């Protein structure tokens, strides 16, 4: 979907570095460390979460999950605006 | 019909997508091989089933629009409604196939030919292989069926890719 | 099938840092023209059970490299043997497969500080002749080169200990206890 | 034609690496993973677009909106004023 | 599992860098000095320790040792929380 | 049985495996040297060993299943309780020779002709040419193993060295 | 004797010096003996077929040596100087070679891999991409933009327009030579 | 002289000696092999120091001229304009064309052709040009029919090879 | 005509276009089988049925129209004036043998000497054929007729070649 | 049998960079036609027999091949030589196949970084002509290229010597070293 | 013994085999030279001079011990003893030629071809030394032309056995 990929570019554009390896960290369970190890930027992450289903443009309950866990309200209020 | 149509799509085909043609082509010419596509083409002309519908319908298949804009004068919406209208010159499994083939990068073919190096030999595979060749080297051991996608299926799940298995499964709910 | 998925997992999980260490560890079996080629632990794998030292039915040369690089979760996520059990089989002498000169190598590479390989870069530059100027270097890179002009062997371990006493004295210590244990 | 030829090019002329890899993700739907792969030049992801005719002289809106999206003033109004 | 790696991202988010320092030096003796000169956080030393089996979600004992030696009753509050 | 089998099996398979099969049916036709499939197999028509059940078993040997399941109309679990029960055509040492080739790649081949240039006199060819060479100079034999089993150890390669003596422990 | 030194000429030349020999020699030797030609001694042989190069006369082997930046070959065996050569090619009459092979090459040695992809991506109007395949070199680019008469001898528009494209350097080149007259 | 021919035609190579049939096929039985066409040739006394001094400077091997003939291609050259008779401006453009195409050309070249051809191993452009004139479409004045072949091959200088000619005559 | 032009046409034709020509001159030859294309333009001389006006048609069918601007002076509308105007010499049996023979290559007529090896004899399959001779060798044991077309349909078919099977159809469809 | 096996083991230990130094340094008794498509040092050791510099009786081009690139495990787990024995071989004069031009160079392109390739290779614009100046060039790549036309000879070290005064002054040393030894 | 076994012989031998016995067989093919092999190997059986021994030499000397082991029951051990007792019917020379053909790789007849093409007016090394000792330039006796050609083509290896022929005739 394409305002869903557009949406989850806008996401990924608005972390830093220290967001990106903590997100990193916190998907060490789903992703393997060796696929984690190549990512440069959490688009890359975004598409890869992505590949294993788990996470799916109708449902994003893992994006908010994540959103949430790094404290960033914003995000997830744009999120949720795109879902209505 | 002619030669020369013949000849402009076989000069105006990048070396990635010959490939793709052969493969696709493999149902209709099931008793000979061709070595390129000029030959294939050769061959399916000589047996009949060639026709202006038949090269829409392949060159929609390996997508590339823009030659059929240019040397059959046809859009999507034409060659869509056409084959909408006639049988299939080529089945849904091949072009099932070639769709997965189109979604693996470098990275995952080798872990494939790893996984299943116990099943097959060793030293052929040894070299660099794209998706099709694996799916050609294992139909010739009578592994993977039209009817029969288990193993592939299951392969697909072990290296964590779901979407793909998804698709097999959206597949086989289809017929 | 089961098998190849097994060790396909364990190696999905080894970062570059591991990577390394493996083939290092593991550079008596392997000579250098089959080893440069090797980039993922697949082709470590498959080079292993090629000398047929790695099979469904033989695991203990994995089981040691896992162990001896300090990863004990996949020991016992994927392999289901816990530390005493390994520590146990590796206590009979004859069962290790690595030399406990690559060990005591490994381990005091892995106790040096930027500044301390700095420093150890600087002492003996002298006999490798400004060859080892480059400041992006591991420690096993430059092992491997004083072990190719045969400066640092087995037996011989004088330039090592001159260079780990004016550096520290633990590096020192272990080595003194890798001697008296032989 | 070649107008528009030099217009690619000059347009691909003026792009960063991490804009080359976020426009490589921004088009994944309509490019497989395969293709992406061997991408190394945005002339080439051009082409490859052009080969299925999505980006045409004759309607170039997708590029546009492709571009939009990296939020870039310059081009977009040469490419708005390459028609006029 | 997700609970225990949330509530390991939370404990580790409220260090400082006074007590990361502090947790490095405490530390320093399970592991080398090479595998804690790059860590940065907490986070990242509680990955490193899952390396070695010595923390695990079952058996958090070392855990509340090394957050009890640091004197912060509000994790080792929380710790126990989360397992009672 | 008639042509129309042989004509579909010259057709379907590649050169590759022309080769090996070839290779396979050299010891039987101890007279001639087909350097074709179409005379080879005309040549076991001809001497009445050629039937039904061989063809099966050399398809199977080259490892053409699909082949058996559309021409010959049979599975691999028919072919595989033949072979059970009835006796072979071609030796179990020319079987092994192609298995063991199959594994070797282009640098290992490189190398075993490189160390035996010394017992013999310079081209780029497959493992079943080196070892068809060897055997014309008479020392490599169905009984006779010692000079490969050696030299496949010196080049690092051990799995294929218990191939050897799990073959030789079967006699 | 005489053979000799040619067969030691020819023994020190890799693929690309002799490839651009090959391309160097188009006027002489037409393309259907061009294919068979693999090895320096097919084409001095070629060369000693048409009476252009023989024991007396090596004057077309000099300059040859000379246009492919390779004086080694010239002061070791040939025994000449750069000097003497430059001296001889001033003559008018005694260029073999025409000067727009020379600038041909010349302007194909300065150009790099990313140029060469720019090039290749900016032509699909008269060469299908197939016959590009993305890595053929620059050499038969330009033979092929011969064949099809789109860079031709008094035809250089479309090279000075892909030159002002990429480099200007290339158009100083491109200019002398066309007011070298 | 007579014998010297034998020191000839052990100096030729197959594709020359196609090449020299197929540029003295002007002139009315077709010889089977070279050595009798040289024959005939003798017999008929069209064989001359001047004419095959001529033929030698078409085919291109002034190596032969200055061993055999001890000539060089200037005197030849001059000696072309008194008399041109042994072959024409035609089969010598043929022959030149037929020089310049490799083997991904002629193979296309046959592949296009064989749409209204007989199909019937493998021949050049100079073993298809016979065929062609067995055919009667490509004559000396009308080349129409080549033009728009080659044409689709895409190589346009032989087609302005072609109008060259056209305007030479 | 004369004696001079039979020369210059038995000079003009090669051994290969020999064979054609013999085949397509079976039906009007009764007496005797001459080895050569000489001695059968003699024998039809000394029959009455050959004339210069004739002799084109036979040019005609063995496609060498030089040889019509060169000694007839008559180009295809003349011949296909006379042909219109005048009764067939030949059948159209023998010139659809030819034409089918027109359009095959070796790797063809070894694959159909190959599966009809059983049905010649069992020694004569050592002589070099070809597919006009084999076309022959089976009219001898008249397994095949001018009116008959099944056999050969089928074998054709065997090979994958339905472009020939339409033009059979065509002809049993005409005649 | 041993002989043949104990070349392919010697082979077996060297990775590409040494295989291209080796190549640099034997580039005088070979010519570049049958150089080129070497892929392997099995190739090179087979070119060495065939023009009989090493063989069975024969191995004093080996030993001092393996001597100058600096890998002396080689000589003593395989050759069974020492170091001082070969230093004292090389004194002697007479028995030096390799001329000190080569190993001049070699050693020069030993002592260069990254960084200071890249400067070396921006500082010859005018004697390369602007022919090559791309970053992917190995330092015994420029010097082949200079030694082609002949702006860098045995005697004609001018360049050389003006390029390298940029950089550093120690590779000026080892030249009037080399100078010395003439 | 009978003419079943030369029959077999000629019908297992290979292309390069037949044309190397060829070669070999020229010294005792002074009365005649047949184009044929099994011409060839008629005529000498005719003449009395082939014998057992003789086949056992011919085998032994195109390098196909497995006819030797299979057809006539001898081994390398036999036809060892053979040879170093009885008589030999083809000189040294035939063999030392045959020797250096097949050990010229491909590439390197063509610059030998090239290098000699002066000296007279694809082809393999055997039809270069006959044509070679056709004109009479190369000669059991005299090896300087070859010697220093293969010299001059820097493959020195061959020198050291011509030069080890050339010490075993005096």
């Amino acid at each position: 979907m394409d305002p869903f990929l557009v949406l989850l570019h806008s996401v990924s554009s608005s972390l830093s570095s220290s967001e990106l390896t903590e997100l990193k960290g916190l998907c060490l369970g789903r992703v393997g460390k060796r696929k984690l190890e190549r990512v440069q930027s959490g688009l890359d992450l975004f598409s890869m979460l992505l590949e294993q289903n788990d996470l799916e443009p109708g449902h994003t309950e893992l994006l908010r999950e994540l959103l949430a866990s790094l404290r960033r309200h914003d995000l997830l209020r744009r999120v949720d605006d795109f879902e209505a | 019909m002619s030669a020369e149509v013949i000849h402009q799509v076989e000069e105006a085909l990048d070396t990635d997508e010959k490939e793709m043609l052969l493969f696709l082509c493999r149902d209709v010419a099931i008793d000979v091989v061709p070595p390129n596509v000029r030959d294939l083409l050769d061959i399916l002309r000589e047996r009949g089933k060639l026709s202006v519908g038949d090269l829409a319908e392949l060159l929609y298949r390996v997508r590339r629009f823009d030659l059929l804009k240019r040397i059959l004068k046809m859009d999507r919406k034409a060659v869509e409604t056409h084959l909408l209208r006639n049988p299939h010159l080529v089945s849904d499994y091949r072009v099932l196939m070639a769709e997965i083939g189109e979604d693996l990068d470098k990275s995952d073919v080798s872990s494939l030919i790893f996984l299943m190096k116990d099943y097959m030999g060793r030293g052929k595979i040894s070299k660099e292989k794209s998706f099709l060749d694996l799916v050609v080297e294992l139909e010739k051991l009578n592994l993977v069926a039209p009817d029969q996608l288990d193993l592939l299926e299951k392969c697909l799940k072990n290296i964590h890719r779901i979407d793909l298995k998804t698709k097999i499964q959206k597949y086989k709910q289809s017929v | 099938m089961d098998f190849s998925r097994n060790l396909y997992d364990i190696g999905e999980q080894l970062d570059s840092e591991d990577l390394a260490s493996l083939k290092f560890l593991s550079l008596d079996y392997i000579p250098q023209r089959k080893q440069e080629p090797i980039k993922d632990a697949l082709m470590l794998f498959q080079r292993l059970q090629e000398k047929r030292m790695l099979e469904e039915s033989n695991l203990s040369f994995l089981k040691e490299l896992l162990f001896r690089i300090n990863r004990l979760d996949l020991l016992i996520t994927y392999l289901n043997t816990r530390k005493e059990e390994m520590e146990r089989e590796l206590q009979t002498p004859g069962r290790a497969q690595i030399s406990a000169y690559r060990v005591m190598l490994y381990q005091i590479s892995e106790e040096v500080s930027r500044s301390e390989l700095r420093s150890f870069k600087g002492g003996l530059q002298e006999e490798i002749s400004k060859c080892k100027l480059d400041d992006d270097m591991n420690l096993l890179d430059i092992f491997i080169e004083m072990e190719k002009r045969v400066i640092l062997g087995e037996g011989k371990l004088d330039i090592l200990k001159r260079v780990c006493a004016q550096i520290n004295k633990s590096l020192l210590k272990i080595i003194n206890d890798y001697e008296e244990f032989s």
